């Protein structure tokens, strides 16, 4: 029969019947290329660290979601609040700066 | 010279570190366990063993009657049977046809076998710690002792006064009640003494091995007679001890965590790696030299030629120096990034020297401790290329060991641009806030 | 049948009570622990004792001199005195005048009187629990065993098995280590080995008292010889174990909480009355009649004769009956309230019988079950005369034992003359606001 266990950093010790346990550990050998490209890099912590990238690359998304949002949903506030004044007085200056700023 | 640290409780792994003492060139110091054994407190509790039945000769009573009685024997079974008729090599041997009665008499006893073969029940307490430890320093060889892990007790290694603090965890692999057989040894919350059940582990229990009071719970019932046959036939529920031999299970042994090894004499859990060390060494004055009387070293320059971040030494490093009074030197890298093959290097006054380091860091940077001066080594490991291998790591892996350049980069950019989006958005809102202000105003 | 229940944890008290089997007249059960021992399990640490400095003879070396060397001796001094011109008997030793040389050696041995006067230091753990028991039941006398206090183990008693639970307090009176010295025991927290100070308890430890690695700590200086003398002269500090005899203070035997008394064969402490006991006793089936079988009894009246609250059975009680077949009938009081002396009395066809009683209460009122029957008793006790007595009390005192009528009257008043004033006004209120709403409706 085959039998597959799972070995990590801290070891693992097997005994097959009357031999000496013998004992290994796993090195960080996983596949990837963390100075790679984008998908290289998250393919090797990915394998070096399933869980944890899982995690991390969800935290960074939703982090990237709420900071966009918000920083988009000020930035419309801005031109609701910079151009109404004008918007309201169509016999105004509207000064070309505007137009470049808050448009 | 008193050198205070802590190490960590691994067995095989060297505590490397340079003693300075104020105005003597540091000495190297590398202290090794050999082994750590944590020795409970053990209470016999009884002895278990597979029991023998003892059958006294019958008594057959001819035209007549007798009666049991009880004795003090352990599980004795005792019945008169009536209207028997038993038969002999030379003939009946009653003369009436029912007037007779066969007294049949059954105890049980330890078997022959439990002078070697037996299960011994124990309640565990804590006991003491203890460990080989090999210590040298400086130009000292190796010298090794027996020595208490309780941070009070002193040793005495090669003119060395060594304290071994107590383990930082109490974890023990014996649970308040063990069952040592053979060489094996289970947790088993074996029955109290005098309550345990036929055809179970307890069904035989015993003080001690050589005991005159003998404790046996077996469904021991003595039959009647096949007729005209003198026998004493009765019926028993198996031995539980035979029983459990069978459905023991893992021992402790197989099953105890942080690699710990079990022993008998006394019983003990040995190399448990479990928490760190405190340790206290008082190196002899007779071993430090003065700075003035040491070599000089300057314009050290350290270059990695090759790394790999194995568990093994996989790293190379050679650095460039120039120096005077030219004579050995101590070499120590003082940080956690890597581990230093080579304790000590012999200085001509210019040229350069290699040594070998482990680590797990990607980008190794460390500091290189070279007698009176220290160097900073920088460079770039690749991944090993063994999957498994038959040796622990020398070194420590970090948090942050694993990310390269490339990952800091992409987070310093997610970072930075996720704050810069939310800053402009506040910017424009405060420039508005102003305008809207100026408008009214 | 097996009778459960919880008895108080006191020696020479007796636990009274009535098997009740269904269909079977009640047979008096009576349980009395004759002395309880809470057994702990021991390690010894070390053995303390006094010193004794053992001198061998001096080198003198005339015309030269010599050099020390180290000896593995617990303590050991070595010293070289030049310049030494000593005499003996026969006149001057050395030639040289100041060219001769003493060397004078000293070393710590354990002292004769440590085989027999010596300190054992113990690390003290949870052990086991035992008891004598002394028990009588139905018409059966007395029988007593040893037996251990583990809530599952049970003990054979006269044809009786009885099972006794865990103490309900884990309480012990000895700390986590403990000195015993002679007779006495000292909850002593004493240095670990090998960290004795001179002049102190540990100064001088041995693992066993013929061991032959011996810890000695004591400012053991060697002096210069008189001037013209041959002895080896020394100052020492003096033994810390004598030191510890004269102020080691009040040992555990005096100082144990509960009465606990302190014995050392095995080291227990003895007598200890914290908490209660749950036991479990198996009577006989021989042990009981049949209800019908038995006398009946009826038109049961207690009168109390007389009483006094005293520790001592001090009350008096006479209860009138008609019985049927004036036979024999146990006698039990299952209320807390007051402990009856007798366990049985004889019943004729008609008449009136006393016992006596042992009660806390200013007022007793209790239940007096006449075998398969019961007659509730009350009565008035007077104040007993004797301030202070040599014997414990046979009851047990409630919170409401010293609660006189007068005193109940006086609370029944007080609370409820205060609540009903209370609800009057109250009663005003809800009136007056509805004599207000019908002016207005
Ligand atoms: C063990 O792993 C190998 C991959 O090399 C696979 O082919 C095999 O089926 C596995 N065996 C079991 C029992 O999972
Ligand atoms: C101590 O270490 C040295 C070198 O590592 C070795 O030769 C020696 O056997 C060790 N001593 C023990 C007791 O393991
Ligand atoms: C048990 O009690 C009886 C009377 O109370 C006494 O004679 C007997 O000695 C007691 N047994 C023990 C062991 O003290």
């Amino acid at each position: 029969t085959t039998v597959n266990f799972t070995v990590t950093g801290e070891g693992l010790e097997y005994t097959w019947g009357n031999h000496p346990p013998k004992r290994v550990w796993a090195q960080e050998s996983g596949e990837g290329n963390p100075h790679g490209w984008p998908h290289e890099v998250v393919v090797y912590y990915y394998n070096r660290y399933p869980l944890t990238t899982i995690i991390g690359l969800c935290t960074c998304v939703a982090i990237i979601m709420v900071s966009c949002v918000t920083s988009v949903w000020l930035l419309c506030r801005t031109r609701n609040l910079c151009i109404t004044p004008y918007k309201l007085a169509p016999n105004a200056q509207v000064p070309i700066l505007l137009a470049l700023l808050c448009c | 010279y008193e050198h205070t640290a802590v190490m960590p409780n691994k067995v095989g792994i060297p505590y490397k570190a340079l003693v300075e003492r104020p105005g003597y060139a540091p000495v190297h110091l590398q202290i090794q366990l050999v082994n750590t054994r944590i020795i409970p407190s053990t209470n016999l509790e009884y002895i278990t063993c597979k029991y023998k039945t003892k059958v006294p000769s019958p008594v057959v009573k001819c035209c007549g009657a007798t009666q049991c009685t009880s004795k003090p024997h352990p599980d004795y079974q005792c019945q008169v049977f009536s209207g028997v008729y038993p038969f002999m090599y030379g003939g009946a041997y009653c003369f009436c046809d029912t007037e007779n009665t066969q007294m049949s008499e059954a105890y049980v006893e330890r078997s022959e076998e439990c002078s070697i073969d037996h299960a011994k029940a124990y309640k565990v307490h804590t006991g003491t710690v203890q460990a080989m430890v090999n210590i040298t320093y400086g130009s000292v060889s190796w010298r090794s002792a027996d020595v208490y892990v309780n941070g009070e007790t002193p040793a005495k290694i090669g003119d060395a006064k060594l304290i071994i603090g107590p383990l930082s965890s109490a974890w023990s692999p014996f649970d308040n009640k063990v069952v040592v057989y053979g060489h094996e040894v289970y947790n088993y919350d074996f029955p109290e003494y005098g309550t345990g059940k036929a055809g179970s582990f307890g069904d035989l229990q015993s003080r001690t091995s050589t005991s005159n009071d003998l404790y046996a719970n077996t469904n021991l019932k003595l039959q009647r007679p096949q007729a005209g046959i003198v026998h004493t036939p009765f019926t028993q529920v198996p031995s539980g001890f035979e029983r459990w031999k069978k459905d023991k299970g893992a021992p402790l042994n197989d099953v105890a965590p942080f690699g710990c090894s079990i022993a008998l004499e006394p019983l003990r859990a040995e190399n448990c790696a479990v928490g760190s060390i405190p340790i206290s060494i008082d190196i002899p004055d007779a071993a430090f030299t003065r700075i003035s009387e040491t070599p000089t070293v300057s314009d050290l320059e350290c270059k990695i030629t090759e790394c790999t971040y194995a568990f093994d030494f996989g790293g190379i490093a050679t650095v460039a120096y120039k120096s005077s009074k030219a004579g050995n030197c101590p070499i120590h890298s003082p940080s956690g990034v890597a581990v230093i093959k080579e304790n000590d290097v012999t200085l001509a006054e210019s040229g350069s020297f290699t040594f070998h380091f482990s680590t797990a860091n990607i980008h190794p940077a460390f500091k290189l401790q070279v007698c009176t001066s220290a160097v900073t080594c920088k460079g770039d490991c690749k991944p090993p290329k063994d999957h498994i291998v038959d040796y622990a790591a020398q070194h420590t892996e970090s948090f942050t060991s694993a990310i390269s350049a490339t990952a800091w980069s992409w987070i310093k950019v997610l970072v930075g641009g996720t704050s810069a989006f939310i800053v402009l958005g506040l910017i424009a809102t405060a420039v508005v806030a102003l305008v809207l202000f100026f408008h009214r105003h």
